[PDB]
């Protein structure tokens, strides 16, 4: 048994040239790929990337490795991969990645009698995706993973998804705390550079951000502060200290709400959907404070000289008691219909 | 397969990869071009930036001439470690990565005349010294210098593969900038002098202009609204002493918080940026509103405001402060004029 | 040396590319684990750190030898000379063996071919946490390991009698959690490359409540009690009660963001979120209570609303606390 | 020159670095000492500390005796990989660093009798379990345990080079501690029992006392000033309801910020520290001063203060509250007494 | 000619013993050192370290490497450095360092006909320097690089700066945003341990901190808040709500200035120069608030029962309008003269 297997495996590597791909100087070698996704984590808008753990299996035929007389698929110790040709697959958008190495290098080489090689790697890769945050936190991102051959063109190597649409598994078991993976899809194409045309496999996910976290942390605190700025409409116009303190505090609170949200995001130059709401709530609490200044100026600035009446101080307060809750509801009605 | 194995074995038989091609006869000439797959984020605090490149080099090695069934030998990267390759390094680089997932991202191609093509995927983090006087309306030319580490210009020289402007190519979709616009790149060549000789340097300058949108939303607009808020108190009656004092004190406290929090992402430079000047003038307007009211309060004769019933002839009541009436115009007007001057000054630089 | 001769004879003709019994039977590997410490639980990343002495025992008939010496006690030098199983941890986010001052590995070979292989590991293991009951939550964080390449027809793992041993738990770096107990299981997981024997250890963890009582519950409770001081302040003090009412709401907003700062941005409502939100309702209603009282008395039984609020508000917060604490401490 | 090459060639010819010296004949004895070149920062959050050492080990190996024109061979650390060395590991060691710049920071010396000296430069990160019930007035004994990973006490035993106290030496200028003092070290040895046998373990405890100065400045003083600020309102007239309400609310909210900001240094332990008790009592004093004013306001009849002219006949005017007069004395006295008891409780112990 | 170079180099490394230093068993080998400092950055008070990038050149003569017949200085591929003896140079205060490795290891080997070796390395090192922050931010720091031989004593090796004071270049071109390098100093000495005396080269920089940043961040806000607190002295004694709110907020605003400054610095057990100012400015705003409570107590407490007069509140307020600005300038005069 083991004498024959050891004799056979030694025979395969004797005279093997790792510098030459299978069918070197001939037809392209076809490499099929399966990805089993272990997890997705650290989807960072700050860093514009996501971290992916996966089992990255590659399949190809090397007729130099065909063996006979052994009705077995030979799973060899993974160090034999240093003695064999393997595809020079790389991830174009991969910022940082490693093959896990405990307790050994998380790598698998399985030979088959006809010369087929199954080569699996356990890889954690931090791949870059640039996120369009104009609809944040109601945004829907699309993060990919480009898979390409570095030095071998379509004349030397061909990529395909093994199993077609079933080539990637484990997507339905991924739990992202902030997202739900709406869809994933698989793309095969060629990419042209100045050095040749290279086969590319593309795996992309569509992440829809969950909104429940931002209701509790940003939207409900803003609505309650905006509502509490309307309390000044029922306070007597004489109580200037009370209404200014109520007015100033809500304007201050809106900034404090915005700063907490501001500090956990990149410095994108455009206005996000969350900024539109916070700016909207700021306008409402600012106008409420300006409403008392108008009430104060009408009574004291113009009183001695002697649509709301604009001369009756209590008429302006009665008008504001209706318009501000109505308009804010109208603002929330428009904002949520546009973004949900 | 033995045909190509015998060719590779013959090439490496008696080959000394410690010796550069032409060592003792001529200068090795390395043609270089760069394909930028992504111009990564710029870090103001570290005064650096990230760039992802296909770094391509090409040189002639007469020891690697061959005749065979093919005119180009497309080999895996492990052949590159068997031959001589240039020792190129980035002069302003900080912590660069030569990616090797899942294998070393390198390609080596040998043509029958000995010409070698040698490209590698690199992530370079390079220094970009910044002058932040005009921040956040500033522009920078981030350099990317490289050359041989050990070989002087009498041994190794670098040249651009094509027209120098066309030898650095940025991908259409390859932009990881969040707050900058890549306006283009200027490509040059030069000679640097060290303690070990004269070296050829290949230089690329990436011209970046900062996008002001974030700082308008997070700093300029809150400052402008605080200044407008501080001037609301000019329209309150002079007898609302607790009310107008809260206006003045709170707005100063807000300006202090804005001023302190506005340099978080910047290096602690010793000069004033354009934003520091804006916050200073906004602080001055906010501070002067509280000084304005304290002057108004100093001439309030009576502690009670107008009751809304008694006629005021010309008991007695305080009159509307003349300082308030002038402040209701002068303060909004001087701040509008300052913004016109401030924005025309820096948006035109 | 006689040990040198034995070691050289064992490795002569040995092919460490081949698993023992490669075409005969599966290799049975007995695993032990000594837990040096279960490090911090990182809720934000959904992970925990564990430091283990990981022991594996199998039989390699190619390593049999006859001599008066009954066992070869070896360091890490020979670990790469013989065959070693490709055990890996399936939920490991990041793991590292130890290399100071030398590779922390042990190899012992007995004359009947039994091999004992031990090494020291630090593992950042993935642990998905359901934080609905936070900060009164309980978790069973797994640690799965299997063979990377050898299926169930080639490698089978098997827990020994003393499967997992834990030392002085008091030295562990479990700040917010208490270790309750562990279970070790065995199962076969079907992947695309075959069926694999997967061994799991589950570490039951209960969150200690003290930090969040100090950090969140007491501050939020005191701000709620602070808002009740307004009910005893004269209703004519409009600036006093309006400033008191509105600053508590501003403070309760600041406490809300601090409470969730240590959590992943999960989109469901934890027990902490419920307490903070209800405390928000109490401070919000106190300000509305005075606004209603001020409008109906000055800006004009309702006039006696302060007397009612002096009792109803403390009683409703006590009642909410009674329901909140009973449900999350004894109920589901 | 070749004279010493032949000695080294002879030493390694037939040498088996898989076997410890004296195997099957005696117990290998390893002499050990540590020179601490710096005692790095202590991390409360990770409950660990850093320490940079020269880890010196010495043992006898008869296979390495030689006769030559030198008595000691001061060899390149490349030689140490060719011979058996102890497999010492730190039992409570976390991620530690073997320094490799610019070369492996190791020395190997062989004397003619076979004795080996083998030292290395290591950055050791070791676990230090902490009991923070007395924080910020806590003291710790941070352990450093090491021994053979693979060899039981019947195979390898460790001893200190000199007297145990003198075998761990800290450099005079090496203190990298910021909030601790290195009072001294205790050096001991023992046996640890595992499932694989009995192992010699060498123990050193470094005794660290936290320096309270940072927390006096940043936590205790702001708490004390806040409590003192809240008792100022006892001296304002009882009719300044908005003024005395701001006093109470501001100080209560300030203590809330102080309490939350106080534990940012510590790991999130589930028990109360000495700092938590001080802040809790400071919270009670601040909260009671506001509750005191509410009681004062509950007995305040008239909404107007004394007009400064009318004589109070001991319209009518409110009297100065007896609660206010009593609180002017009781609150400073009780808080002064609490500070005396609190500091004597923890500073003395 | 190129074959002659290949033959000559092969002859040098044939029989070469990398385990033995030059002149093994004889006089110590003298190693000369140059440094071209590429940059200094990340001078961290939190971590008590600075990061230094340099071209680190070592110069020594190895007679085993002398070659004749080639009138050239052989620059060889840097991988030949692993076949030659090089000094075991290390940095004692080095916390984390690396030789740059893109595109190849940034390492230079240049042989010379008489056997001289030039060995260059591009190194980024994070060295430790404990900083005395008692005068921070008006402080000068002294941060060093300690270069030493690990295994070779002064009997085996001698270090010297090659070029004297011109051994280290590029210091004058270093630009740090927060510091200005006042001077750099080169020291050569011996350090004794239990294992023998070892050569040491010390490169030290004296760093002076630029204060322009801290004027904008800490001092000016503190000065303005303190000036703001004096506005209370121009408000009538009976306006308790105004003066208390003004006094309370300035006391709080001083805390806000301090907490932001505290968060960016290590846990330092002593009082820094910046702490003395903030605590000085805190006393002034606290006394200004205590001035009103005293004024309120005189009028309302001691009023009905019947240096300023201490019985007229107007006199106390007018006395405060002069003394408080005057004393604060006196405090600024003493502070800035002592720390400059
Ligand atoms: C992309 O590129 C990167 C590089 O840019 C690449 O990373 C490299 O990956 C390779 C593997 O593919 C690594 O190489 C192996 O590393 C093994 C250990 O790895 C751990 O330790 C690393 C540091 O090791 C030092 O210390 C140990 C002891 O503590 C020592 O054994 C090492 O030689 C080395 O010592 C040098 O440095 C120290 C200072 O650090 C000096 O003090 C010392 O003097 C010496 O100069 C550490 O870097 C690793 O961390 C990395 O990897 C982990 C994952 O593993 C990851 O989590 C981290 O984040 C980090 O990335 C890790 O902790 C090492 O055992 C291997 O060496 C074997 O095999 C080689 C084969 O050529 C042989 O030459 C060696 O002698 C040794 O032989 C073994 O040794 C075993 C242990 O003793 C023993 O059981 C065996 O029996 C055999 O023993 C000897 O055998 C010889 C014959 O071979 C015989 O003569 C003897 O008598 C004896 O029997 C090997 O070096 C490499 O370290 C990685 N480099 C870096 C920088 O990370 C990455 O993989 C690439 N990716 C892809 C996808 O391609
Ligand atoms: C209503 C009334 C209410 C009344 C209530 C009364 C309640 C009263 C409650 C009082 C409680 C006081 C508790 C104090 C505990 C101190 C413990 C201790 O040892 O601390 C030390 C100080 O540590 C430090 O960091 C020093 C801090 C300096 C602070 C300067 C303030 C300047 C003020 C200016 C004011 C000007 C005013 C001007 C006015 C015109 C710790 O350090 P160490 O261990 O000693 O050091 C050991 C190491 N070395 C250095 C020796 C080598
Ligand atoms: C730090 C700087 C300090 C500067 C201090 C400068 C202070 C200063 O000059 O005050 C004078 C006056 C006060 O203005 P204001 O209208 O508030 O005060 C009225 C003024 O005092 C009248 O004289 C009073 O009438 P009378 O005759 O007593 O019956 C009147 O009494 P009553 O109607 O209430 O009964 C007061 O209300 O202001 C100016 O003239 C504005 C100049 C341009 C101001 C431009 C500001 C931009
Ligand atoms: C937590 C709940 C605590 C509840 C505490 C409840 C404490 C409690 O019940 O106090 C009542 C009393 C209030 O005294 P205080 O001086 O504040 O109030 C005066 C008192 O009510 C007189 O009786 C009134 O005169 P009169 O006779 O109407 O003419 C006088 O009116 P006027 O002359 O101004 O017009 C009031 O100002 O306090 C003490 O005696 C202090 C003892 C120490 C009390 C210490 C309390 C902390
Ligand atoms: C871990 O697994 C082992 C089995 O591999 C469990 O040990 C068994 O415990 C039951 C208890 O009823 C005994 O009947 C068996 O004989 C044991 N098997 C042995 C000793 O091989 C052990 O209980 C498990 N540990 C857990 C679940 O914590
Ligand atoms: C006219 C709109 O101004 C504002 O909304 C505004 C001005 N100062 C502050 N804010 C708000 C809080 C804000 C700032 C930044 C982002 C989102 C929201
Ligand atoms: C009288 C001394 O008290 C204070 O300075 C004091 C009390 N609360 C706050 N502060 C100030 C802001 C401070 C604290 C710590 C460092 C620097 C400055
Ligand atoms: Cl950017
Ligand atoms: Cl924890
Ligand atoms: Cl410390």
């Amino acid at each position: 048994n083991m004498s024959f297997v050891k004799e056979t495996v030694d025979k395969l590597l004797k005279g093997y040239d790792i510098r030459l791909r299978p069918d070197f100087g001939g037809p392209p070698v076809c490499v099929g790929m399966n990805i089993d996704i272990a997890s997705i984590d650290m989807v960072s808008e700050v860093n514009m990337d996501y971290t992916l753990t996966m089992y990255f299996q590659q399949y190809w035929r090397d007729k130099r490795l065909a063996y006979s007389g052994i009705p077995l698929n030979l799973t060899l110790d993974n160090r034999v991969a240093d003695q064999l040709w393997v595809p020079d697959t790389y991830f174009l958008n991969d910022k940082k990645s490693f093959v896990h190495g405990v307790t050994v290098k998380n790598r698998m080489i399985r030979l088959h009698p006809d010369g087929t090689v199954l080569y699996g790697l356990r890889i954690t890769t931090t791949a870059a995706c640039m996120m369009d945050l104009r609809r944040y936190p109601l945004d829907e991102q699309n993060c990919t993973l480009e898979i390409e051959s570095y030095g071998y063109t379509t004349d030397d190597i061909e990529f395909y998804w093994r199993g077609g649409d079933k080539a990637v598994t484990g997507v339905e078991r991924i739990e992202l705390p902030q997202f739900s993976i709406v869809e994933h899809r698989l793309v095969s194409r060629n990419v042209v550079f100045a050095t040749g045309a290279y086969p590319r496999l593309s795996l992309s996910f569509r992440l829809k951000r969950n909104i429940g976290y931002f209701i509790l942390q940003t939207y409900m605190p803003s609505i309650l502060i905006t509502i509490l700025s309307w309390v000044s409409f029922w306070i007597n116009y004489d109580a200037s200290a009370a209404r200014v303190a109520l007015g100033i505090t809500t304007v201050l609170t809106m900034t404090t709400i915005n700063t907490h949200l501001r500090e956990t995001l990149p410095k994108i130059p455009y206005v996000k959907a969350i900024d539109m709401y916070l700016m909207g709530c700021f306008v409402f609490v600012f106008l409420a404070l300006l409403e008392y200044a108008f009430v104060n100026y009408i009574f004291f600035g113009r009183g001695p000289q002697r649509i709301p009446d604009l001369t009756d101080v209590n008429a302006i307060d009665r008008w504001s008691r209706i318009v501000f809750p109505f308009t804010f509801s109208l603002f929330n009605l428009v904002y949520w219909l546009y973004y949900v | 397969t033995t045909v190509f194995t015998r060719i590779l074995d013959r090439l490496l038989d008696g080959y000394d990869n410690r010796l550069r091609p032409g060592l003792g006869e001529r200068v090795t000439e390395v043609k270089t071009d760069i394909f930028v797959t992504s111009f990564g984020p710029v870090s103001d605090h570290d005064m650096e930036y990230t760039i992802d490149v296909f770094f391509r080099q090409s040189w002639k090695d007469e020891r690697l001439k061959f005749k065979g069934p093919m005119t180009v030998l497309r080999l895996n990267n492990l052949m590159a470690s068997k031959i001589w390759t240039p020792d190129t390094f980035f002069h302003n680089g900080k912590k660069s990565v030569a990616h090797n997932m899942t294998m070393p991202n390198k390609l080596l191609r040998i043509t029958e005349d000995g010409t070698l093509l040698y490209t590698m995927r690199l992530t370079v983090r390079a220094e970009c010294p910044m002058h932040l006087e005009d921040f956040p309306m500033d522009a920078h030319a981030c350099p990317l210098k490289f050359g041989s580490y050990a070989y002087t210009r009498a041994e190794v020289v670098y040249e651009w593969t094509r027209e120098p402007a066309r030898s650095v190519v940025v991908a259409e979709d390859g932009s990881r900038l969040n707050q900058y616009d890549l306006l283009g790149q200027t490509v040059d060549s030069g000679i640097v002098q060290s303690s070990t000789g004269e070296y050829v340097v290949m230089t690329t300058h990436f011209h970046l202009k900062r996008k002001i949108g974030y700082f308008v939303i997070q700093t300029y607009l809150p400052c402008i609204m605080t200044v407008i808020l501080s001037q609301v108190s000019f329209w309150l009656n002079r007898e609302s002493v607790p009310a107008r004092t809260v206006f003045g004190v709170t707005t100063v406290l807000t300006m202090t918080t804005l001023s302190i929090s506005a340099r978080n992402s910047l290096p602690k430079v010793a000069y004033a940026t354009a934003m520091d000047w804006f916050i200073a003038v906004c602080y001055a307007f906010v501070f002067s509103a509280l000084i304005e009211f304290a002057t108004v309060n100093y001439f309030t004769k009576r502690g009670y405001a107008w009751d809304g019933k008694s006629v005021v002839p010309e008991k007695t009541f305080n009159s509307v402060s003349k300082i308030d009436r002038l402040s209701r115009i002068a303060f909004p007007l001087l701040f509008g004029i300052f913004n016109l001057v401030y924005w025309a000054t820096y948006l035109n630089r | 040396g006689d040990v040198t001769v034995i070691l050289n004879n064992l490795l002569e003709g040995y092919d460490n590319k081949l698993r023992p019994d490669i075409g005969v039977k599966p290799t049975l590997i007995h695993t032990d684990m000594y837990v040096n410490s279960i490090g911090p639980v990182n809720a934000i990343n959904m992970e925990y750190t564990i430091d283990i002495f990981f022991a594996q025992t199998w039989y390699d008939r190619r390593l049999k030898f006859n001599s008066t010496i009954k066992v070869l006690r070896l360091n890490s030098n020979m670990v790469g000379k013989i065959w070693i199983p490709d055990t890996f941890f399936r939920n490991s986010k990041k793991a590292d063996a130890h290399w100071i001052t030398t590779p922390n590995r042990m190899l012992r070979i007995w004359n009947d071919g039994r091999v004992l292989y031990t090494l020291r590991l630090t593992i950042d293991a993935e642990c998905q946490l359901q934080l609905h009951n936070f900060p009164m939550d309980e978790h069973s964080c797994p640690l799965e390991f299997s063979s990377y390449g050898y299926p169930r027809e080639e490698i089978v793992y098997q827990w020994k009698r003393s499967s997992v041993e834990v030392g002085d738990t008091r030295s562990w770096r479990l700040y917010q959690f208490s270790f309750v107990g562990l279970r070790n299981t065995t199962e076969v997981v079907k992947t695309t490359s075959g069926d694999y024997v997967v061994m799991s250890v589950y570490f039951d963890l209960s969150r200690r409540m003290g930090y969040f009582t100090i950090q969140t519950y007491i501050p939020c409770t005191l701000i709620v009690v602070l808002s009740w001081v307004s009910f005893w302040i004269n209703k004519d003090a409009v600036p006093a009660r309006t400033s008191l009412g509105i600053t508590t709401v501003l403070t309760m907003t600041t406490l809300s963001t601090i409470a969730r700062k240590s959590l992943p941005k999960v989109s469901y409502v934890t027990a902490m979120d419920l307490f903070v939100s209800v405390c928000f309702i109490f401070v919000f209603s106190a300000l509305v209570e005075y606004g209603t009282l001020h409008y109906f008395v000055s800006n004009r039984r309702i006039a006696k609303m302060d007397s009612y609020a002096r009792i109803f508000f403390p009683t409703a917060f006590c009642l909410f606390n009674l329901v909140y604490w009973v449900s999350y401490l004894y109920l589901g």
